[PDB]
RNA sequence: GUACCGAUUGAAUGGCUUAGUGAGGCCUCAGGAUCUGCGCGGAGAAUUUGGACAAACUUGGUCAUUUAGAGGAACUAAAAGUCGUAACAAGUCAUUAAAGAAAUUUAAU
RNA sequence: AUUCUUGGAUUUAUUGAAGACUAACUACUGCGAAAGCAUUUGCCAAGGACGUUUUCAUUAAUCAAGAACGAAUAGGGAUCGGGUGGUGUUUUUUUAAUGACCCACU
């Protein structure tokens, strides 16, 4: 019934990643990050930020036709702080509201 | 989610469409010109006139729409009739209520412009419906209104399609302009599948095109480019006058960043710029106007070029117009635009790194502006020089193998000549300024008082001071016989890039990163006057003889002056 | 200026017969020119997805299925099996406090040459009544029990490949046969395989891989 | 920076020129990698004796101009620099029809 | 602030390499004189406890010097290992039976 890929949102401290891409996950589309949304170098992982971020990507994707996606969500993991970040869920709240589509979603920590 | 209604020029909202979830792709006016209809990836479509009423609502099919075009007594868009999709198919409509009639299934490639060009008599005892923008195929269409329809021929010469044409009066043996997504448009013939010519001007992509509303075998017409129209010839082939594909005119408009500015005309006339785009565009100036319609030659922009243009640099009378790429190569173009081979002087080829940096030495008549003093990544600086016949004709090959000049480790910057043919000061990112000999090539001087790398370095036309341009905010001036600094400008509270001598040596003008252009006299040392119209990087800078007028250099192609 | 999805080709994913459903999902290539068109450059994508969006059932929401692309016919590509994967959560739920680990695994060679490493691994539970909190084993059942599993695992394999294999590995009959010989010593608790891959596969052979479609 | 005197005639060019150097094609005595053919010919690369036509390249000197220009003296720029002197100024509601699921269009009082 | 970056940094997916370790379970558990000992599997000796109607017969206990390694009063409950008893269970539609479990003792 729809197209369907995976955003696979890398929350990390300091910075936050999304890069949606492909069932394959090889091809990405519109990757744009929250620090590149905010020059202050303090708010790169904000909450605030992520929302506005997420909005522009939840923007280029539907542009291109994709119009449902599913997300892994990944904090740092290894040896690090094991903790997905705080706008980890912004980003996840932004897309939502956008309007988006999500269907079982997991962890790849 | 956006589709406003407006009427004269004003702009004032009539209605504004926001009503469904889907958001609008495209817009376009009808042949009762007061109704209007857009497309989607949903394919929800309302007519809508704007007095205003929104009528009856159609909904028979999913699909993505990407093209539409009306017709007198079917006035909707390709989802009555025919089927924009993302797989192709037409479906066969009528202007009564939500009924199929017919159902049409042919593609196995996806198509959305199905009927993108209209068949006039919609009976056709001799005309076809034409159809294709991402199939790269296309199909000669027929149209029944109670049969199924057939196909004529098909068109698989082409590669890539994106819209297609039909002619005004049907016949389709006069021209057929065909864009395609490939760099290519063609004139093709319709009754014999043929192609008349085919034109290749472009590297990049054609976008989308309307209607022009002329008749057959056209005036002039418009080819939609990047940032920029031209105006091509209608033949292109032996029908009216000429053939042998070529392009009327090519007027520029503005790319959004400027590396480098240069005037170009005798008179201080010509700006021509170097840009992202590997193109010459030769309008600003002389052009108050929006696009360029009177300059004092032919408007064309030039291209030889394979990469991005870094610097342009002309000497005073402007018959050597000298440009420097990334491609490895040296280009000097004509002001009068004729020549041997095509607009070029000669091709420079013997660089190991990329130019970023081209200067022409002092002004007499010919001879120093025949040559070139060009400078290159390769941490070496190359004079081409071939004195018996006039230099700048044919490829010259006098400085690759042991006559470059090289004491530097960091890359060049920038390079000046002085008023004289004497000596010359370039600098550089190892935080000094080389004075060398044009003559023989021996090191001159070497100034190294910096705390960073050097942009932009500029004698003055009385050639008694030195200007340069540090990263520590600060501009050094240093003296004619350089066992000295003379003084040391500072106040900028960002990195200076380039600092020049005004051509009646009172002023001595800044641009840096401030997002400001500051003017600062070089009789005290203090500041003149600031100067703010921006809120972007400046880059370049160029003023004529008279100093009021003084052009700068942004970072969205605003171009200002006092 | 590019704008490069109005080039890309819009592609989608077709999956073979032992299963449910065999339409998946969408991917994107590129403009199939002269000199690298799109079918022959990579074919080499994986699609790691979970099998229970492949069934419809949900007593199987763990147990991914990645997948092998082999060979495509315009607009239609097969895919081939790739590996077995587990979640994270329920790996991570699973090992409670005061209980016993116990992880196996055998490389072996099928009919056709597959090559594969499967892996096993096994809890055990407390029973009714129990007294004691703990209930561990004893270090001499877990020799024994790996060991038990050992040759139930190659009785299995070497026969009848992933047509039957992994038809034998979705209701988890290998799972309760291993049950079936634990319960002589230490009965034990939710036994999965949880992880197989391929190391060593010989040749295409297109022809016995169009077996499963039609 | 311009005009003027001047050594060096240095560099460049022009007139004359000592002297040295010197391309190229032509004929012939020899020389033969090679040719479709009822005792072999057309055709043909290298080398080579002698003879004739022959442009041309280089340096120095004399004299003029420029450039570089020691040395000499003015004009203009720099209203500039410092220091001292001098005074002056200065803060389309309602109801309800007809089309339309709903918006919206029209009518009626 | 340092660092990298359009010869594309970061990330994505693929493969190889390297050294390192056995994540949850892992305990006031078990072993070794301590120093110390947690991946599967195999080999090699060794050790204690338990069981014993087997054997020698005081052969013994503790310690300056010296050696090696190391920086240089009697109950209560739990649990580990072993043994025994079972008006005991369970695995057992498989004939049997290993094993676990629980009661009681040591």
């Amino acid at each position: 019934s729809q197209v369907f890929g995976v955003a696979r949102i890398y929350a990390s401290f300091n910075d936050t990643f999304v890069h949606v891409t492909d069932l394959s996950g090889k091809e990405t589309i519109a990757r744009v990050t929250g620090g590149m949304k905010v020059k202050a170098d303090r708010d790169e992982s904000s909450p605030y930020a992520a929302m506005l971020a997420a909005q522009d990507v939840a923007a280029k994707c539907k542009e291109v036709g994709i119009t449902a996606v599913h997300v892994k969500i990944r904090a740092t993991g290894g040896t690090r702080t094991k903790t997905p970040g705080p706008g980890g869920q912004a980003a996840l709240r932004a897309l939502a509201r956008s309007g988006l589509r999500i269907g079982r979603i997991e962890d790849v920590t | 989610q956006l589709l406003k209604i407006f009427h004269l020029k004003t702009g004032k909202v009539v209605r504004s469409m926001k009503i469904s979830s889907p958001s609008y792709i495209l817009d376009a006016d009808s042949t009762s010109t007061l109704l209007a209809v857009g497309g989607t990836d949903g394919s929800i479509i309302v007519v809508d006139i704007e007095n205003g009423y929104i009528t009856h609502s159609f909904k028979g099919h999913g699909g993505t729409i990407s093209s539409l075009k009306f017709y007198g007594q079917l006035n909707s868009k390709i989802w009555l009739l025919a089927s924009g999709d993302t797989n192709g198919m037409v479906k066969v409509w009528d202007l009564v209520k939500r009924k199929c009639l017919h159902t049409l299934q042919e593609h196995t490639s996806a198509v959305r412009g199905l009927d993108i060009i209209e068949v006039p008599d919609n009976d056709e005892p001799s005309l076809n419906l034409l159809s294709g923008g991402r199939d790269d195929i296309i199909n000669l269409w027929d149209f029944n209104m109670k049969k199924k329809c057939k196909l004529l021929k098909t068109l698989p010469v082409n590669q890539q399609v994106e819209s297609c044409g039909f002619l005004k009066d049907g016949d389709g043996k006069r021209i057929i302009y065909t864009a395609g997504g490939d760099a290519i448009f063609q004139l093709i013939d319709s009754e014999s599948g043929s192609v008349l010519k085919r034109t290749n001007k472009p590297i990049e992509e054609l976008f989308i095109i309307g209607v022009l509303p002329i008749l057959s075998n056209s005036q002039m017409f418009l080819v939609l480019s990047d940032q920029t129209l031209q105006l091509i010839n209608v033949e292109e082939d032996l029908k009216n006058d000429e053939d042998t594909i070529q392009v009327t005119s090519s007027i520029a408009g503005n790319h959004g960043i400027i590396a480098d500015m240069r005037y170009v005309g005798p008179e201080l006339n010509k700006l021509a710029l170097a840009t992202n785009s590997p193109s010459l565009r030769i309008i600003p100036v002389p052009d108050l106007s929006g696009p360029e319609a009177s300059l004092p030659l032919d408007v064309e922009i030039y291209e030889g070029h394979e990469d991005l243009l870094n610097s342009l640099d002309a000497t005073e009378d402007g018959l050597w117009i000298a440009t420097a790429s990334k491609d490895n190569t040296a280009i000097v173009w004509r002001y009068n635009e004729n020549s041997c081979k095509f607009d070029i002087y000669a091709k420079y080829i013997g660089h190991s790194a990329a130019v970023t940096a081209v200067g022409l030495p002092n002004i007499v008549s010919k001879g120093y502006p025949e040559f070139l003093l060009t400078a290159s990544n390769d941490l070496t600086i190359k004079k081409w020089i071939i004195p018996k016949p006039t230099a700048s004709m044919d490829v010259q090959i006098i400085k690759v193998s042991e006559y470059t000049r090289h004491a530097h480790e960091k890359d060049i910057n920038a390079l000046s000549v002085s008023p004289n043919d004497s000596i010359f000061a370039t600098a550089s990112y190892d935080k000094t300024c080389k004075i060398w000999n044009l003559e023989n090539g021996e090191l001159e001087a070497t100034l190294a008082n910096h705390k960073r790398g050097l942009w932009d370095v500029s004698f003055c036309q009385y050639d008694k001071l030195l200007a340069t341009s540090s990263g520590d905010k600060t501009v050094k001036i240093w003296s004619l016989d350089t066992f000295s600094v003379m003084k040391t400008l500072e106040g900028h509270t960002n990195a200076v890039q380039r600092c020049s001598f005004i051509n009646k040596q009172k002023q001595l003008i800044s641009c840096g990163a401030d997002g400001l252009i500051k003017i600062w006299d070089c009789s005290s040392g203090e500041c003149l006057k600031t100067l703010d119209g921006h809120n972007n990087r400046l880059w370049a800078l160029s003023t004529m003889n008279d100093g009021d007028m003084i052009v700068s250099a942004d970072a969205d192609g605003v171009f200002q002056f006092w | 200026v590019v704008d490069p999805f109005t080039r890309k080709e819009w592609f989608d994913i077709k999956a073979p017969s032992t299963f449910e459903n065999r339409n998946v999902g969408k991917t994107l290539v590129n403009k199939s020119t002269g000199l690298k068109s799109a079918s022959d450059a990579l074919k080499g994508r994986v699609v790691e997805v979970c099998l229970a969006d492949l069934q419809g059932s949900e007593d199987h929401s763990f147990r991914k299925i990645k997948l092998r692309v082999d060979e495509v016919q315009g607009k239609n590509l097969l895919t081939n099996f790739h590996g077995m994967d587990f979640t994270t959560d329920k790996l991570r739920s699973m090992v409670r406090k005061w209980q016993t680990l116990i992880e196996a695994n055998v490389t072996v060679k099928t009919s056709d040459d597959y090559v594969l490493r499967i892996f096993a691994i096994a809890f055990t539970r407390k029973q009714a009544n129990q007294v004691k909190r703990h209930s561990y084993a004893q270090s001499s059942h877990i020799r024994a029990i790996r060991k038990v599993i050992s040759e139930i695992l190659t009785k299995e394999v070497q026969g009848s490949t992933l047509a039957q294999l992994t038809s034998k590995l979705i209701p988890e009959v290998i799972n309760k046969e291993i049950e079936n010989a634990t319960k002589d010593i230490f009965p034990l608790q939710n036994i999965h395989v949880r992880k197989v891959k391929l190391l060593k596969q010989p040749k295409f052979d297109v022809g016995a891989l169009m077996a499963l479609h039609g």
